[PDB]
């Protein structure tokens, strides 16, 4: 046994991430077979492209309540040469928040590939339109107008039977990965804005409600993926 | 073979994130909403153990020009039964109030069932809790969608689960119903008027085990 | 990497939390609800799971002595905010690594163990004019500071139960049935004392912390997490 | 001998159900057969099973 | 030998600063420009690169404190004086090697880290009557003082870049567009504390440097040095 | 596991008893009965087997000092309550695991032993106007304290009896014949004792313990084991 051996700097210490394991307690150590539950999961990514909920704010909803950020919006009478909703093209946003992708990211840190868009309306079903969708990669300003919304990354969703659809971003980074901390809206992370527009106003039939709703979703892609998973925060439990 | 029971109108006065929640098989224990089982819901009782799975299907009546969303789902290991009193509901509370609307107490599950300290204790702030809900991540769970624009019905099945292979006819308390609103009631007045709701059950392969007398008294 | 991989994902140590040192044959504190007059001895059993608990005992709701001041006497819980941030599923079943961190600089201790639900009597007994509390020896190992020391070991599952519920709907008992309280979910309890005998109890005050690492570990169907205030 | 190894935290510690041996005293060491003796019994199952007497109340 | 073999060259460790040792959970210095009466921690947060920096942040102009005495707070910075003087190249790809050196003599004491661009946040909570701050157990792994120690390590690169240009001519960002300062090319911070609580906080003064040393790199083009004055 | 394996079953330490620090050659405790005057040195021949004994010496009933006070020496026993309660069989072999158990702290000590019924002697001689107790070297081994230390060891059966009895009905000799006292059972004795001349006798007072465990043993035959008092 008593050998010249080589000491280390830091020997026994204790890093939070030490990569391998101590004495055991006992041995005749038995367990029951889990094989009657159903299904033990692996992986996150597994479930990570369910589609979930987005929390788009409700249009200055007046209840004591006050805010509703949910995942629907309302059919307008009227538009505007400016989107029904805009966003910038960040992690960090509520509506990325408690998403499958964005609970999993708020212990990540940097983040690659690609997110599946979902959309939906609920209106009544005698219902005829069409809607235009355009992706706004990083500008030098966030886009209003339909005709720039046409410049960029956009395509048409046919409401004419179909109340919803799908939609997954494009992968462009000069970098392997992007951070997925708000730290700020640099070239790092942010990758400009999307707009939604309004094709064509309503077309119904008498007896139909008004003004109806629509709904939309978010869930990542088959190509996403993250890097370094981060600690919490317990803030929460206030 | 089937059973089936019912349960409140959907009102106009029903809102997003206001529901109903039933727990299997505790409807049968209760009758719940005129729910009857009969034969096997009184072998529970002479039986001390049990597994089997379930079948169900829930209805409602709807027309082309109402608009609005509802969502159900099962989720299991729920304490939704359990009331800020501290004890599971009976049939006059929900039969009443008809509609459960989200609150920071179910957000955050503080009220599950706790204990009196005593004198010796100082008294603690209670601020949070493990079975909260959160409504936006249900998506998850396998779900069906009722709308005036889908369907009046809806059908889902189930199987068993639990942390041993089988557990007690009285306490096996795995799996939980709810029901809620998507979006709130609405339609041009004069049309079908806040529909009512029915649900049917049906267990798969169940299995009585600890045979025994009905339930020595409590 | 693939860091998505659970298995790999969680197998990381973590504070529990802090204890009492111990100096002599302890009382256990008595099953709620407890009475002024009923001195036992509180902080020193330290409870094996994250899970909520008070006083040695396992809890289901969260609540916290927000205030410095009040009547009774102040009790500890236990809550691992990284794990519990990130249980998004319902069952688990895994082993337990842990290892000691004392407190005080430049102590000698001895520390001991016995598992899920493992009821505790120890008492002592006077060798030569100096009780030895029967603990000192015993059913479970027990291991010691070299002057300070990072003491480090494994436990494996060992509940009857086949696995872990991540939350929990069941009900606890036939009586007094607590909803949200799977007992037998646990590791047991420890215990650190000074290598001492009672009559050498000491005015010095001492205090050690724990921290825990999951080891292979086993997951199953999906679960919600907590959701975020917007303020 | 002297070579970079990996410590403990708790080198050479004691705990009740440590798992290994130590250092032996001395060799020459002989003992005696038992093979005169009857029957070594190395299982509780074994013996268990033997019917015990119960200690039911004798009545008042 | 075959020294100018460039990768065998640099694999040797050299001192990075000195930082003040932490008793607390601390306030991150706030971006510049700081005003007096932002009261915040500076000097605990030590930066992970030898690049120009201040104040725990990078920096693209070198300027020092010649004289003793002004107004304000004095900042910190780091340069690596022989590789830098030797760096004739233009970009640059490694492991980083490092290693602690206590200033203080027979310390004891706990560190910490988090990667490249890793934002901080600890905040402390109180067990039984002693705030802990979060930072004792989180994301990263830590280490620890033998009453003194040479605690060693190695990371690898992490940036999203594909490499580290050894002098940048780009803009930093689309507002405020820093020329010379490429953000995402280091490895993070670190942070040594005592394994006390916050209450335990002490009069004594105590500092801690860091030697760091580079392995398995790469390098591309050529790249000018400094000139010397004829005098 | 398959716990019910006797061999493997009772594989582990525990503690025999105390015993006082030796400072010098000293008088072993006279054989019964013993009067007052015959001055002898009662408390540090530690005996080797969990037996009832007494001073030094085997023991067959047990009785105890449950009152403080009264005339004459109080003397000492030992009983292995674990191993003692589990022993329901007749007759027993195995070889012996010991290791040292120091009470108190930042001690310097040395150790000795001798076997089974091996007698007694030591004296002492004076090294330049400095006594040295014989035993400092002899037939036996010996093992000292690193400023403390776990000093551990084993030994064999070593009797020429072929077993051991577990409980005995036996007669010990020709001539007082005590039944129930197999004497050639046991390992022998050991001593501590500080590394210093008896000049260097000192006033502070130090005490020792033990523990203990059993090595490929073997069993036979049935035994009875103890009632309880219903109360
Ligand atoms: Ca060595
Ligand atoms: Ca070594």
């Amino acid at each position: 046994g008593p050998i010249p051996t080589a000491p280390r700097e830091n020997s026994l210490m204790f890093l939070s991430t030490l990569p391998d394991d101590t004495v055991p307690a006992y041995g005749n150590v038995r367990t029951p077979p889990v094989n009657y539950l159903p299904g033990e999961i692996t992986d996150l990514l597994q479930l990570a492209r369910i589609p979930t909920l987005m929390a788009f704010e409700r249009v200055p909803e007046p209840v004591p309540a006050s805010d509703t950020y949910v995942p629907y919006v309302a059919v307008p009478t009227q538009f505007d040469d400016r989107p029904l909703i805009s966003f910038p093209i960040t992690l960090s946003d509520p509506v990325y928040q408690n998403t499958l992708v964005g609970a999993i990211s708020s212990n990540f840190a940097n983040y690659r590939g690609c997110i599946q868009i979902t959309l939906t309306f609920c209106g009544p079903m005698m219902a005829r339109g069409k809607f235009l969708l355009s992706y706004s990669p990083p500008n030098g300003t966030q886009p209003q107008t339909l005709s720039e919304a046409m410049q960029c990354t956009y395509s048409i969703w046919d409401i004419g039977l179909n109340s919803s659809w799908t939609f997954v971003v494009p992968y462009i980074s000069p970098s392997d990965y992007r951070e997925t901390r708000a730290i700020t809206n640099s070239v790092y992370s942010a990758d400009g804005w999307f707009s939604l527009h309004k094709l064509t106003k309503i077309t119904l039939p008498p007896d139909c409600p008004q003004s109806p709703c629509i709904l939309f979703f978010a869930s990542a892609g088959e190509d996403y993926t993250l890097r370094l998973p981060v600690d919490c925060n317990p803030s929460y439990v206030f | 073979r089937w059973y089936t029971g019912r349960l409140n109108s959907w009102t106009k006065a029903v809102k997003t994130f206001s529901f109903q929640a039933v727990p299997l098989p505790g409807a049968f224990l209760s009758r719940q909403g005129g729910l009857n089982g009969g034969a096997f819901t009184a072998t529970l009782h002479r039986h001390f153990l049990m597994k089997c799975g379930w079948q169900v299907q829930v209805q409602c009546n709807l027309t082309q020009f109402h608009q609005g969303a509802l969502l159900v789902a099962m989720v299991p290991e729920t304490t939704l039964d359990v009331k800020p009193d501290g004890k599971a509901k009976s049939l006059q509370e929900l039969n009443e109030e008809q509609w459960v609307e989200m609150s920071d107490d179910y957000r955050t599950g503080k009220n599950m069932p706790f204990q009196s300290l005593g004198t010796y204790y100082r008294p603690p702030n209670w601020t949070w809790g493990p079975n909260f809900i959160n409504p936006y991540q249900v998506t998850v769970f396998p779900h069906q969608i009722l709308n005036a624009r889908t369907s009046t019905s809806v059908d889902i099945n189930v199987p068993y689960i639990g942390e041993t292979p089988t557990q007690s006819s009285e306490t096996q308390n795995s799996w939980t119903l709810l029901v809620m609103v998507l979006v709130p009631l609405d339609y041009k007045e004069g049309a079908t008027t806040d529909p009512e709701i029915t649900f049917s059950v049906r267990p798969t392969s169940p299995y009585f085990n600890g045979l025994r007398n009905r339930y020595t008294a409590g | 990497s693939n860091h998505t991989n659970v298995k790999f994902l969680f197998d990381r140590s973590r504070l529990l939390n802090v204890i009492k040192v111990l100096e002599k044959d302890a009382v256990f504190p008595r099953p709620f609800p407890t009475q002024e007059g009923a001195q036992q001895d509180d902080g020193y059993f330290c409870l094996l799971t994250p899970r909520p608990t008070v006083a040695s005992r396992p809890a289901t709701r969260f609540g916290l002595y927000a205030n410095p001041s009040g009547s009774g006497v102040l009790a500890n819980t236990s809550l691992d905010f990284n794990f519990y941030s990130l249980a998004c599923f319902t069952y688990f079943r895994s082993d337990l690594e842990v290892t000691v961190v004392s407190l005080e600089p430049d102590l000698e201790f001895a520390v001991g163990w016995f598992p899920s639900g493992s009821e505790y009597q120890a008492s002592s007994f006077v060798y030569d004019q100096l009780h030895v509390p029967f603990h000192f020896t015993g059913r479970t190992p027990r291991a010691f500071a070299s002057k300070g020391g990072k003491v480090s070991f494994v436990l494996p599952w060992n509940s009857v139960s086949s696995v872990l519920p991540v939350r929990w709907g069941g009900a606890s008992k036939l009586s007094s049935a607590t909803r949200g309280l799977p007992a037998h979910a646990d590791w047991g309890t420890i215990y650190a004392f000074v290598p001492r005998p009672n009559e050498k109890k000491s005015t010095a005050v001492k205090h050690v912390a724990v921290y825990i690492r999951y080891k292979n570990a086993r997951a199953w169907c999906p679960s919600m997490l907590p959701f975020r205030s917007y303020k």
